[PDB]
């Protein structure tokens, strides 16, 4: 089903269709139907949710019948199905947002090791395909590690994670000294 | 006049207070009450705040 994905720090976009193209009543509501974002005529009811502080929408677009919904500064808890019920149907986006980091913070040495941590939201079976400036295709699941870390490994690492048909790129920054 | 949840200089209610909606499954269905009495709302500010 139509998923979206995020990066624990990004935004995201979620779509709502309408045939009258007219700004008719839509509401954005998560799985068990709290109110999150809703067209009340010519107005937006910031629902009573976890997202009383974040969510939004491009407002102009409504008079076109395309109603969006964004989740700014995604943290893994904003990961949940949503729903849009413009006139007689209830389009459901599904947002499974995560993020990732490495263990090493500021200090590394040549021949040492580093590991990974991907902060998935519950119910996810992803696969982490991760890269290196040296072509170290670290092939495996969550916890990616290598026993060889060298001065040639400098430069960030394009890490990626497949969660149900998509991925999103990642830094793994490498700095020495 | 136009106002939000609460009006000004406007209508009153005739007999008593009643309500306007339907199904209790998900319940957006905005509810409306007409309150069969009056209330006082009055805002004054003569100058009292010359410093802008």
């Amino acid at each position: 089903k139509k998923v979206v994905l995020g990066k624990k720090g990004d935004t995201v976009e979620l779509t709502c269709t309408a045939s009258q193209k007219k700004s008719i009543q839509f509401h954005w509501k998560n799985s068990n139907q709290i109110k999150i974002l809703g067209n009340q005529g010519s107005f937006l009811t910031k629902g009573p949710s976890k997202l009383n502080d974040r969510a939004d929408s491009r407002r102009s677009l409504w008079d076109q019948g395309n109603f969006p919904l964004i989740i700014k500064n995604l943290k893994i808890e904003d990961s949940d199905t949503y729903i849009c019920e413009v006139e007689d149907q209830k389009e459901e986006v599904q947002l499974l947002v995560f993020g990732l980091t490495a263990n090493s913070d500021t200090h590394l040495l040549q021949g040492q090791s580093l590991t990974l941590t991907l902060e998935s939201p519950p119910g996810s079976s992803p696969s982490v395909q991760c890269r290196s400036p040296r072509g170290k295709n670290i092939q495996g699941g969550k916890t990616l590690s290598v026993s060889q870390l060298e001065l040639q490994d400098s430069g960030t690492w394009t890490c990626t994670v497949l969660q149900n048909q998509k991925k999103v790129e990642f830094k793994i920054d490498i700095v020495v000294l | 006049v136009v106002s939000t949840q609460l009006l000004l200089n406007g209508s009153l209610a005739e007999g008593e207070i009643i309500i306007r909606s339907e199904n209790l499954t998900n319940n957006v269905k905005t509810i409306l009450v007409h309150l069969n009495q009056s209330v006082e709302i009055v805002c004054t500010r003569p100058n009292n705040n010359t410093r802008k």
